[PDB]
């Protein structure tokens, strides 16, 4: 039951402050360090700074202290950290994590948020269903797609059937073109379940709060 | 300042075989190394604390021990399910902390084939604009394969954009999804797209293709 | 005179081969054992770190950091160390037992300053410091103890700590 949530995303203008939350729930919050971890696109884990709720003591990596500032809310037992100025280098997935009394390891971690910094609007995205049309199979399987295009910014979640199909499924990290992000899914399932079951992919864009669905139809 | 040493960035066993993870540290630090596993867009977790003393939930495969400059992660019968980024974390400077560079897990097995799909567009067509066609190629050996397009008679580079993929717990088989994308006035021109691959070794590729209606 | 005289082992506990042995972490002339990081309670009972300090070169500074009871909440409730006098009073091998000792007669010229840095040079204050003399002609080594394996915070024990100063001949 112990949980830390963090926002999906924070799209921030450059040079402007961003706050990031980290709402702690399922434990006693004054008990524990909360550690902010910066993660660049695809690199390492970067310890940045903690704070203990009591006494607001804070310790900060020398490098980074200039621009970061970490607060807490014991009323509703939520981390912050409070950056500003940023700029394209700031563009991070940023965990929480806490820890015990003097034990200086992180056993939970935070769900992530993931940091944009550009001056381009919030666009939700557009998705659009994927079928074979024609080409099917006398005893095969069927290769069913989502195509998830045009949005900005990252993060994008996809599910199957608000999650019921968890196997077969390839969901393809998004790329980037025309300052615009485009991703795409594949199920697999064998040809007796589709047509005849309906599966559909959800999208959820959490910068915009949007989400839809899309049933694969023939 | 301690600094962490892993080596090598990217390692790969069998499925069943014995891994074992290098953190080095620059100093001695007794035993104040602790090591964590990140998966695909996933939150790091709590492998082993203090260089060797297990965690609550974690399989008892995952051992670490070392005390001093030289700490090892190792995990005895690998599963699939164990691909993931492995960094190691140092406490001995603590209030300060640093994670090391973390060391890729990979498997490879024998071989395997892609499963290729071709696809047209659907009511996209009735937005204005169009012309996009996502090819998906999944599940195949080894790491990287070399999907291409074609028209009538030649080739359009253009808007193919391609994206690779991480591992899984029971395929260990990489994917690919190119999605080479035109105009929606222009894709209405050619209406012969093939959709060519050259995965694996042996020659002669895969083909898929289709036609306008 | 006298300067005490009590009798340990290197442990008191268990395990014998089973002990976390690490070298000092030094910094130009300054060899530190620090155990701040290294005594905390942990579920496998209580563990044996000995943090080995080899001197081979003269005036090197050997520091020793000892977490002090009350520190941090709970996680050294009952720590504990080998000598009260630990700077001027070490721990020496006899056979299979460590007894007490005084440094100035172990090793000739050794400058004990009474100051560490603003506090008494004594496990009571945490830290304890010594400089070894420009001369060494025997190997000589003591011993110290930050026992905290007396502590039990949860379901875990903690760890009983050794510091071996071996003087090589320099």
């Amino acid at each position: 039951q112990v949980q830390l949530q963090q926002p999906g995303a924070e799209l921030v203008k450059p040079g402007a402050s961003v706050q990031l939350s980290c709402k702690a729930s399922g434990y006693t919050f004054t008990s524990y360090w909360m550690h902010w971890v910066k993660q660049r696109p695809g690199q390492g884990l970067e310890w940045i700074g903690m704070i203990h709720p009591t006494n607001d003591k804070t310790n900060f990596n020398e490098k980074l202290k200039s621009k970061v500032t970490l607060t807490v809310d014991k009323s509703s037992t939520t981390a912050y950290m409070q950056l500003s100025s940023l700029t394209s280098e700031d563009a991070a997935v940023y965990y929480c994590a806490r820890s015990l009394s003097a034990y200086w390891y992180f056993d939970v971690w935070g769900t992530g948020t993931t940091v944009t910094v550009s001056s381009a609007s919030t666009k939700p995205p557009s998705v659009y269903p994927l079928a074979p049309g024609s080409a099917a199979q006398t005893n095969s399987m069927v290769t069913l797609g989502c195509l998830v295009k045009g949005y900005f910014p990252e993060p994008v979640t996809v599910t199957w059937n608000s999650g019921s199909l968890s196997s077969g499924v390839h969901t393809f990290p998004a790329v980037l073109q025309s300052d615009l992000y485009t991703l795409s899914s594949s199920v697999t399932v064998p040809s007796s379940t589709w047509p005849s079951e309906t599966v559909t992919c959800n999208v959820a864009h959490p910068a915009s709060s949007t989400k839809v669905d899309k049933k694969i139809v023939p | 300042d301690i600094l962490l040493t892993q080596s090598p960035a990217i390692l790969s066993v069998s499925p069943g075989e014995r891994v074992s993870f290098s953190c080095r540290a620059s100093q001695s630090i007794g035993t104040s190394i602790h090591w964590y596993q990140q998966k695909t867009q996933g939150s790091p977790r709590l492998l082993i604390k203090y260089s060797s003393e297990s965690i609550s939930g974690i399989p008892s495969r995952f051992s670490g021990s070392g005390a001093g400059t030289d700490f090892t992660l190792s995990i005895n019968s690998v599963e699939s399910e164990d691909i993931a980024v492995f960094y190691c974390q140092q406490s001995y400077t603590w209030p300060i902390f640093t994670f090391g560079s973390g060391t890729k897990l990979e498997i490879k097995r024998a071989d395997a084939a892609p499963t290729v799909s071709i696809f047209p567009p659907s009511s996209e067509q009735l937005t204005s604009g169009g012309a996009s066609v996502v090819c998906f190629l999944n599940n195949f050996y080894p790491k990287d394969i070399n999907v291409k397009w074609k028209i009538d008679g030649s080739e359009r580079q253009n808007g193919v954009l391609n994206s690779w993929t991480d591992q899984d717990s029971k395929d260990s088989t990489y994917s690919m999804s190119s999605t080479l994308t035109l105009t929606k006035d222009e894709y209405e021109r050619h209406n012969s797209y093939t959709c060519e691959a050259t995965h694996k070794t042996s020659t002669s590729p895969i083909v898929k293709s289709f036609n306008r209606n | 005179d006298l300067s005490y005289e009590t009798t340990e082992s290197g442990d008191t506990a268990v395990s014998e081969d089973s002990y976390d042995k690490y070298a000092s972490q030094n910094t130009n002339k300054e060899y530190v054992c620090d155990f701040t990081d290294q005594l905390k309670p942990t579920e496998s009972g209580p563990k044996v770190k000995k943090c080995e300090v080899k001197v081979n070169e003269p005036l090197i500074k050997v520091k020793i950091i000892c977490p002090l009871k009350g520190s941090v909440e709970k996680l050294y409730d009952n720590i504990e160390y080998v000598p009260k006098k630990s700077p001027y009073v070490v721990l020496t091998k006899e056979e299979t037992k460590l007894k007490e000792k005084l440094l100035s007669k172990l090793i000739y010229g050794l400058l004990i300053s009474p100051t560490v840095n603003e506090k008494e040079n004594n496990f009571k204050e945490g830290v304890i410091e010594f400089t070894l003399p420009p001369v060494v002609h025997k190997a000589t080594v003591f011993y110290f103890i930050c026992d905290n394996s007396k502590t039990e915070d949860d379901n875990k024990k903690g760890n009983r700590g050794i510091v071996e100063v071996y003087v090589e001949p320099y």
